RNA sequence: CGGAGAGGUA
């Protein structure tokens, strides 16, 4: 990331746009809740404003 | 720049810019122009400079600033005179009056006479008046057949 | 060039004699092009004075 | 030794030098350059990777976000090549970059991460080079030629006394970056030194010396030495350096240690210096007159008062010397100047320099670069910083730094891109050194100073130009608000990449329309070296020295193939073996010569290195031990050909044809032509029309096959095998089992391009040259292209030529042609035009293309269909209606007046959103049938392939022949067989089959959507119909035809068969040239080719005779073996004893029309071998036979030359040229006739043709041709009425182009008027 | 002129005129308003610059441009240069009744004639043909005569061979260096497509037959035909005007 | 020289249609010059008979008629 | 336009012998000036010389 | 119709 080598979590949203979140801040991440671990949706990162 | 001053105190105004490896050429042109005209009475000169580059937009449309192939003033005064004479003679109400008592059917789906279809703005306006003032479906149908013919 | 092309056109020139031949015989065509462009102007000047 | 499909016709190669390096791929530069553009470079220094890493990572101004780069990938093109040409869209591939956007967090320490988002963002469409080297940019097939520009670096030139009239040479230096602002130093005739920047106003150099934080003292220490005075008790003791006195006239007593060494007025001899040093002289007393003209180095002031006494750069006088003595100064330092060795060339610049500090120096630099806007401190300082020392707005490339450190004799060939202080100082030192007398100037035409930037480098530069704007926009978008929900796709714009690349490919000076009336013309227009374009010289302002051929052109650039006319020597073409160096320079191979052996190892030498060594000649005799058979071998050492000793050579030329290009190495017997006539031979070979039935050249150079193979017109087998199916439009190759793949085995399918239209309206169609069920190998041609013949170039026909004058019908250059040449349709060529009819959208509404057109009968509509479009196959003539179009109130497309031809193709384009008429539905319907049918044939021939492989693999372990067909061909999986690697392979093949099913379904549906969809068109057009006309132009008096040796000439009579001079056997001569064209312009190559062609047809005639009366193969084998022998130690050595006794019956079948011969260009057939071959046939060995006249029947005296000469038919037909006009349209602003043949134009009776009528007394002809026939409208209507009314007479009036002149002059403030 | 896409051509003169008229009307209004002097001064500066660019653009070191960054074409740029009125429309100009074609030899000719393709001879000589057809009454108007020539019945070829009897045509090769570069020849009709040229006048024309082209003009009036026959026929140009030596040398 | 001997002509069209048209026109417009059409080039310009050959008799009687 | 750069009352009629507003459309009125718009109905080639 | 550019014939 420009001078630091880190470990990240790998998250795939819609259109295969990947989001890496640090392992120092994994508490920002929660498990799923709708009871649809096979029927879960997928949002698009950054919205569809553009 | 005009926000400062306003009283006898000498008032400075700074225009900080990013480091010039990422400023477009038009930006330095604008900045050097606005730093050149640091005097009093510079406003009108700057406005008539902005015009002449930007160019006045449509005289009878929106879009205030831009070349974009307006209608001519010499045409516009004649068009307006024709409108004035037809209006006063006819004494029809304004289009806005036909907007005022209009039971609003804003269904936000396009509804107008397209420009190429009736190019003469005056005649198209006359159809606007006669349509929105038509108070019988038979009158509407007569408008429809006359417009189909014409 | 000190050494000549000692080979005629009945016998064949070899490679290096032919390269020197081209040395000589492109100057001719370049000269022809630009001398034509100049002499046209010269005769235009001559016509317009007389 | 031979293949199966070279044994069809073995060209009998003459020539004695054994080749040590085969001709490379002739399109190496184009394909290699564009490969370096688009290829994943791991090391990251070429192409898109270099550009992306040169821009990214993009760090925001805030610094809390940056946009870094991961990888790039080129998508599949939406259309293939053919659909890109037809549909009118460029052939490009979407570039997709996997950008990765990091986001920082604020309150954390410097450098953390909040999130990182990556997304494969789409940016740019980059056009893809096709398989050959041609791009498709808007349906038109373009070629980007390589450019030859002066290499970035530093060059020391001098006008050879062109100014100042003193004979004074004004040495100058240019620092020329790859990208940035130039820099120049020069010398005023007063031996000063001035700098100039970007060819602006000249300034003293010391201004830029001061600009670099150099004050005067360090400047003087840089450019000058020191002479030390120590004032003591005896009269100015000076430490004297004896080598400071080499070569000056003395001025006083030269003594030391009580002994007189040299006396006054003497020249200080070398022995005087030796006396001084052997006596070890150091300290000399000198008089005071010696110091009155010397200039002190630095500042000596008074210590007490703190006041300046003497400053830097001023001469010392007696009063100054007294003051410096009185200030306690003991040591003085002055400058060692001179008059021939070390001039004071910088001190006078200081004197003339009106600048003393550095800030004011930056001030007048600011004043120079932009007049107006009086400077500040920071503005001038930043301007001068970013002008020469910013990696943003200035860059020497690695080639720039290489040439820079080379010219200054430095060591490292790497360094920073931008300049530095030591570099500028070293340049100025080297310029002063050149001026003094050491060193040497450069020639700027050396091929060690001009380098090639072909397609890859140029397009990468434009990509980088776009990427700069992209990264600027990215930086602004990052510094704007709301970072934490941005994504890279919503951040970058793909507009300024696609714009900067489409602008270069479409509209540039070096991306030009491909010449396509040959395979040769294509392949020699791709290997073009333009010396023009951006960053290069101008066509009409180029002198006699850059147009000329330099001694370093040898091996790199052809000396003969250049156009004649205004750009000669500017449009050079590459040699055969030349490559581009790693830095863009040109290099050519050379065999390394060891101690005494000419080895087989080759080294590619550039043009700088070629000068140091000594290189042998291409044909210098060496004999089976690598030893030269002479001791004075003609070599070239340093641009000087001369005879050298045998034990001194370092290199040898690879082959005799590395000096000439590809265009001028298909000329046989080139070594007998003049250079001018070979130039014209090459340039007319480049224009030969591909005729109807291509005909091999009986006398070639063996390079024919290379040009046929590398120019992508022949369909060449990618993998060997057996031809399963032949058709005039497709060829199916069942590939060999060892050339198979395990997964996706399949078989190859080649679709031959039938009669499509080339750029120059000729016809390019391919013909199958293989038979059904015939073995082919990898790299073997399967379809002849245009003007090829079994895989070898055949630009024209080869005809029986007699050299004699014939009743004046071949007077100057003309050609008299027999009528068999036109009866046999051997010069009948097909020309395919594309006539377009567009449907606009104008005032009073649009136009339809119905058949309903007024004032024309049903004969007009008999050729149109019901939809208004002409029928395919309708033989139209001039003036007919192809697409009936009406004007809304007759705008029908009509054939141009004069041209016939058959409609062969109608393409209908329609804008999306408007319904398609009947013809569009019919055409789209047959297109849908064609597309579904072709994909079905693809899938089912692949079904045949997969099921054949499945059946043929089960020979062991599972073979039951009935059980294959007891159930149908599909279900060949669940039969009884071992579940081992055999059933593994059957599962793999079935999975491949099902994937092929799915691929066929997807491809068919995608093709249907692609066909049916509306297409983008110009705003304002509704639908376009393009009719295609095929015209068989035969031949007639007028059609220029030529040979290969520069002997052109328009055919002047189509003479009946029986008038042609027949020899004693009755055979008429086919073409009667003129002898008088040989002695003046010395192309003896045509006569030698004539003799050798006669020999080849003699061998062919004997083989044909032995074949007509049927004779056994033991006679044909014997005769053909004698024919393929008979070289005097040639390198061919083909044995007929290993031929299969039936490929002899095929070889002799192909040789029955003439035994083809190769003659390598500078290694040709000597005359003795020609006579011997003519004597193997029964022909008379002097070459000339006796011809009887065709008409009187009585023999010609003085037996004439007949032979077989290869005639091309150049593309200057007389159908295209001939034009006439009586009255037609007239121009608008001036009422003169229009101009051209497309318009009904009238010829320009110009200025010279008016003087030519003034020279006669013909004033009435002049008056009508400049009033009545042209311009006076009331004169010309009256003239037309007077001509029709039988009264030839004019009323002149006054031309309206003079009334226009009156109104234009009078429309200034200039009252011009006519008097009474 | 319309560009056939619904819009109009630029036509730089009208652009300069619009610029001048706009500045002038603005200045007239601003002078009517008695505006302060700092504004009217640079208004007059702008008007002076505009009229300057109209009369002769580029005579200042600064030149104003439109498209492609080249300066506009002012009223002085329409007279100067190789493309002005004087050198491109007045001294030499395009001409009706003219043709152009390749040249072949035709050594059967006599010194005073030239071959001429039947197609060119019909196209150049249309009005004379119309006159002769209306003299025969074969089509008693110019429209019917027009269709009649267009169809090329067998009778219009006789009309040619009569209207080409004594009617010289001026053959002309492209670099007309000297007065023997344009010479008049009586035509001989040829079923071909190339202007045959008598092989003695090649030296005068400096014409090899290696692909050259020659233009053919027609003299119309009686004065022009007599000028051709008396002054410009090839049987008068035997001595060279540069020196008394012959120019009909057997080559 | 022939370049200057043709610009320094009494006829301001035989020098305007030569080179330097702007300079010739200004210098001859300040001076109020008059062209008598007495040459072979300005008669070509104004589209009338050349005073050389078959136009010589025409110009001869035209001059003698005034 | 009315009195623009291209004009019909200042320079002349656009079509041969025709008014601007079509009030006079035949050559039998050559020379009269219309009243509504004010063009001189004459030959359109006077647009070249005015 | 103009402008820019490329190439070719003599
Ligand atoms: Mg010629
Ligand atoms: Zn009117």
């Amino acid at each position: 990331a420009g001078g630091i080598t880190g470990e990240y979590l790998m998250l795939t949203y819609a259109n295969d746009a990947k989001l890496y979140v640090p392992v120092s801040s994994l508490h920002l991440i929660s498990r799923y809740a709708g009871g649809a671990e096979e029927n879960a949706p997928l949002h698009k990162l950054g919205g569809d404003a553009w | 720049r005009g926000r400062v001053g306003r009283s006898h105190h000498q008032a400075y105004a700074w225009l900080l810019t990013p480091h010039p490896k990422a400023m477009t050429t038009d930006a330095q042109k604008r900045l050097e122009a606005i730093a050149s005209l640091e005097d009093l009475g510079a406003g009108f000169a700057l406005a008539t400079h902005d015009l002449e580059i930007r160019g006045a937009g449509e005289l009878l449309g929106e879009e205030q600033s831009g070349s974009m192939e307006t209608i001519g003033f010499s045409l516009y005064m004649e068009l307006l005179e024709n409108a004035v004479d037809a209006l006063k003679a006819g004494r029809e109400p304004s289009l806005e009056d036909l907007t005022s008592q209009q039971t609003e059917v804003e269904l936000r789906m396009p509804s107008l006479l397209p420009d190429d279809f009736i190019p003469d703005v005056n005649t198209r306006l006359s159809f606007y008046k006669r349509i929105a003032s038509a108070k019988t479906e038979n009158e509407l149908e007569e408008i429809k057949v006359e417009l189909i013919d014409r | 060039i000190e050494t000549p092309i000692t080979a005629n056109f009945r016998e064949g020139l070899n490679v290096l004699q032919y390269f020197i031949s081209t040395h000589g015989a492109r100057k001719g065509l370049a000269d022809t092009a630009l001398k034509t462009a100049n002499s046209g102007y010269l005769t235009r000047r001559l016509v317009d004075v007389a | 030794v031979y293949s199966y499909t070279e044994k069809k016709r073995i060209r009998k190669d003459f020539g004695k030098r054994p080749q040590v390096l085969d001709v490379p791929y002739l399109l190496s530069i184009q394909l290699d350059s564009f490969q370096k553009f688009i290829e994943q470079d791991p090391e990251g220094q070429y192409g898109l990777e270099a550009a992306f890493r040169s821009v990214f990572p993009i760090q925001s101004y805030s610094g809390n976000s940056e946009l870094q780069y991961v990888s790039y990938r080129l998508g599949e093109p939406v259309f293939d090549v053919q659909e890109c040409q037809i549909r009118g869209v460029t052939y490009s591939a979407p570039l997709r970059v996997k950008l990765r956007l990091v986001i920082y967090e604020r309150e954390a320490p410097e450098g953390t991460v909040k999130d990182i988002k990556e997304q494969e963002v789409y940016m740019g469409e980059i056009p893809l080079m096709t398989d050959n080297g041609t791009f498709v940019i808007n349906g038109t097939e373009r070629v980007i030629v390589s450019q030859l520009h002066r290499s970035p670096g530093v060059f020391f030139d001098s006008d050879k006394g062109k100014t100042h009239s003193s004979g004074k040479v004004l040495y100058n230096a240019r620092i020329i970056p790859y990208r940035g602002s130039w820099l120049d130093f020069e010398f005023d005739p007063k031996d000063n030194l001035f700098v100039r920047i970007d060819r602006r106003r000249k300034l003293p150099a010391t201004i830029i010396l001061r600009a670099l934080n150099y004050t005067t003292e360090q400047i003087l220490d840089l450019f000058f030495e020191k002479v030390i005075f120590e004032i003591r008790d005896n009269k100015l003791q000076m430490e004297l350096v004896p080598e400071r006195l080499r070569g000056e006239t003395a001025s006083f007593d030269i003594e030391a240690n009580g002994k007189v060494y040299v006396e006054k007025g003497r020249r200080i001899t070398a022995r005087h210096i030796r006396q001084l040093e052997k006596d070890d002289v150091k300290l000399i007393e000198v008089p005071v007159e010696y110091i009155a003209g010397k200039v002190v180095a630095k500042d000596y002031i008074d210590e007490s008062t703190g006041e300046l006494i003497c400053a830097a750069n001023m001469e010392l006088s007696l009063d100054l010397l007294a003051k410096l003595s009185q200030s306690g100064h003991k040591r003085i330092e002055t400058l060692f100047t001179n008059d021939l060795d070390h001039g004071p060339y910088i001190s006078e610049t200081l004197r003339v320099d009106p600048t003393n500090d550095r800030l004011s120096a930056l001030v007048e630099i600011y004043r120079m670069m932009r007049p107006g806007e009086p400077p500040t401190r920071e503005a001038a300082e930043s301007l001068f910083e970013n002008l020469f020392f910013s990696e943003d707005r200035y860059d020497l490339s690695a080639v720039g730094r290489m040439k820079f450190n080379r010219s200054l004799l430095r060591e490292e060939i790497e360094g920073s891109g931008i300049l530095s202080k030591d570099d500028i100082i070293d340049v100025m030192k080297k310029l002063i050194d050149i001026r003094n007398g050491k060193g040497e100037v450069d020639d700027i035409d050396h091929l060690g100073n001009r380098r090639i930037r072909s397609v890859g480098e140029m397009a990468e530069n434009q990509f980088r130009v776009g990427l700069v704007r992209v990264e600027r926009a990215v930086k602004e978008r990052l510094s704007l608000g709301d970072l934490d929900t941005l994504m890279p796709q919503d951040m970058i714009n793909a507009k300024p990449i696609s714009a900067a690349v489409k602008e270069f490919f479409g509209s540039s000076q070096l991306s030009q329309f491909m010449d396509q009336n040959n395979p040769l013309s294509e392949i020699t227009h791709k290997r073009r070296i333009s010396a023009l374009g951006p960053g290069g010289l101008t066509r009409e302002r180029a002198g006699f020295e850059v147009r000329d051929v330099h001694p370093t052109h040898y091996g790199r650039v052809c000396p003969i193939e250049t156009p004649e006319g205004p750009n000669i020597g500017l449009i050079n073409s590459l040699s055969v073996y030349a490559q581009t160096n790693e830095y863009g320079f040109l290099e050519t191979p050379y065999r390394k010569v060891t101690d005494g052996v000419v080895t087989d190892e080759i080294h590619y030498l550039s043009a700088i290195e070629e000068g140091n060594y000594v290189i042998a000649q291409a044909n210098s005799n060496l004999d089976e031990e690598g030893h030269f058979v002479e001791d004075l071998v003609t070599c070239r050492s340093k641009g000087e050909s001369s005879l050298f000793s045998r034990d001194q050579v370092d290199y040898m030329d690879v082959s005799t044809q590395q000096v000439v290009s590809v265009g001028a190495s298909l000329i046989p017997f080139l070594e007998h032509d003049d250079a001018n006539r070979a130039l014209m031979g090459a340039n007319m070979q480049r224009q030969a029309v591909p005729t109807l039935r291509a005909d091999k050249p009986l006398v070639g150079t063996g390079m024919e096959r290379a040009v046929a193979v590398d120019s992508g017109v022949t369909a060449v087998a990618k993998r060997g095998g057996v031809v399963q199916y032949v058709d005039a439009s497709r060829i199916v190759i069942k590939v060999n089992e060892d050339e198979m793949y395990p997964g996706e085995a399949g078989i190859d399918i080649y679709n031959l391009t039938k009669y499509t239209r080339s750029n120059q309206n000729t016809c390019i169609n391919q013909m199958p040259c293989v038979s059904l069920g015939e073995p082919v190998e990898r790299g073997d041609v399967l379809a002849d292209g245009p003007s090829t013949d079994l895989g070898e170039l055949a630009l024209g026909q080869n005809m029986r030529v007699a050299f004699m004058p014939w009743n004046g019908y071949n007077f100057e250059d003309s050609i008299l042609v027999s009528e068999r040449v036109v009866q046999e349709d051997r010069f009948t060529t097909i020309h395919i035009q594309e006539l377009a009819c567009v449907s606009r959208d104008t005032k009073l509404g649009p136009e339809e293309i119905t058949a309903d057109i007024p004032n024309v009968g049903e004969a007009a509509l008999s050729k149109l269909d019901e939809s208004g479009i002409v029928y395919i196959g309708a033989e139209v003539t001039g003036g007919d209606i192809l697409v009936g179009k009406v004007t809304p109130k007759d705008s029908s497309l009509r054939v141009p007046n004069g041209v016939s031809g058959t409609v062969i193709d109608v393409q209908v384009f329609t804008r999306d959103g408007v319904e398609k008429d009947k013809r569009a539905l019919e055409i789209e319907e047959m297109q849908l049938k064609q597309a579904k049918k072709d994909l079905s044939e693809e899938l089912q021939i692949l079904e045949a392939g997969l099921f054949s492989r499945i059946r043929a693999v089960l020979v062991a372990g599972g073979v039951e022949a009935e059980k294959l067909d007891k159930l149908p061909r599909d279900r060949w999986l669940e039969l009884g067989l071992t579940d081992e690697e055999k059933q593994n392979q059957l599962e793999q093949l079935a999975e491949q089959y099902d994937e092929l099913k799915h691929e066929f379904e997807k491809k068919l549906e995608a093709k249907r959507r692609k066909i049916t969809q509306g297409d983008d068109l110009a705003p304002g057009v509704l639908k376009i119909v393009k009719v295609y006309l095929a015209v068989k132009r035969r031949i007639q008096p007028g059609d220029k035809m030529a040979g290969r040796h520069g002997n052109k000439g328009v055919i002047s009579k189509i003479n009946p068969i029986e008038d042609m001079p027949y020899d004693e056997n009755g055979t008429p001569v086919d073409i009667v040239l003129n002898p008088l064209g040989v002695p003046s312009r010395m192309n003896i190559g045509q006569i030698l080719e004539t003799h050798l062609g006669m020999a080849a047809k003699g061998i062919g005639d004997k083989i044909n005779a032995m074949l007509k009366q049927q004779q056994e193969v033991a006679k044909l084998r014997e005769f053909i073996q004698r024919a393929y022998d008979l070289g005097a130690d040639v390198r061919q050595k083909v044995d007929l004893s290993t031929f299969s006794d039936e490929e002899v019956m095929r070889l002799a079948e192909n040789l029955r029309k003439g035994m083809p011969i190769a003659t390598p260009v500078f290694d040709g057939a000597k005359e003795a071998e020609i006579k011997e071959l003519l004597k193997l046939g029964d022909l008379p060995t002097s070459g000339q036979i006796r011809l009887y006249d065709g008409r009187t029947g009585e023999q010609f005296e003085r037996p004439v030359t007949v032979g077989y000469m290869y005639m091309l038919k150049l593309n200057h037909l007389v159908d295209d040229k001939m034009h006439a006009r009586s009255t037609g349209s007239y121009s608008l602003v001036t009422q003169q006739p229009l101009g051209g043949k497309a318009q009904f134009g009238g010829q320009r009776f110009g200025e010279m043709e008016v003087w030519a009528l003034e020279a006669y007394g013909a004033a009435y002809t002049l008056q009508e041709m400049l009033t009545v026939k042209s311009d006076d409208v009331n004169g010309r209507t009256k003239m037309y009425k007077n001509i029709v009314d039988g009264n030839h007479q004019m009323e002149p009036g006054m031309p309206e182009s003079f009334n226009v002149l009156l109104k234009e002059i009078r429309s200034l403030g200039i009252n011009i008027e006519l008097e009474d | 002129v319309p560009l056939d896409g619904g819009r109009f051509a630029t036509s730089d003169l009208n652009d300069l005129y619009r610029r001048v008229i706009n500045r002038n009307n603005r200045l007239k209004r601003l002078l009517d308003l008695a505006a302060p002097d700092i504004i009217v001064r640079n208004e007059k500066r702008m008007l002076q610059e505009a009229v300057d660019a109209l009369l002769d653009n580029g005579r200042r070191g600064r030149a104003i441009t439109g498209s492609n960054k080249r300066p506009l074409k002012s009223l002085a740029d329409m007279i100067k240069g190789k493309q002005g009125r004087f050198r491109q429309n007045l001294l030499g100009k395009r001409v009706d009744y003219s043709g152009r074609s390749v040249i072949t030899v035709g050594p059967y000719l006599r010194l005073h004639q030239c071959g001429l393709p039947k197609k060119m001879a019909l196209e150049l000589f249309k009005p004379f043909i119309y006159g002769k057809l209306e003299l025969r009454g074969l089509a008693t108007t110019i429209k019917a005569a027009k269709k009649m020539v267009e169809r090329e019945e067998a009778v219009v070829w006789d009309i040619l061979d009569e209207v080409i009897r004594e009617h010289p045509v001026l053959l002309n090769r492209a670099p007309t260096l000297h007065r023997l570069g344009i010479q008049a020849f009586e035509p001989v009709l040829i079923e071909g497509k190339a202007i045959q040229l008598h092989p003695l006048v090649c030296a005068a024309y400096n014409a090899d037959f290696d692909g050259d082209q020659m233009a053919v003009h027609v003299p119309l009036t009686l004065e022009a035909q007599l000028e051709a026959r008396a002054l410009m026929m090839s049987t008068n140009n035997i001595l060279s005007p540069a020196n008394g030596e012959p120019i009909i040398v057997p080559s | 020289g022939i370049t200057k001997a043709s610009l320094a002509t009494e006829s301001f069209i035989s020098a305007a249609s030569f080179q330097e048209t702007t300079r010739v026109l200004t210098e001859a417009a300040v001076a109020g010059k008059r062209d008598e059409l007495r040459g072979l080039k300005e008669n070509v310009i104004v589209g009338r008979l050349i005073p050389a050959g078959t136009g010589y008799a025409y110009h001869q009687d035209r001059m003698r008629r005034r | 336009e009315r009195d623009g750069l291209f004009c019909a009352r200042i320079f002349g009629p656009v079509k041969d012998y025709e008014c601007l507003c079509g009030k006079y459309k035949r050559l039998k009125h050559r020379g009269v000036i219309c009243e509504k718009c004010g063009v001189e109905v004459t030959q359109t080639k006077v647009r070249r010389e005015r």
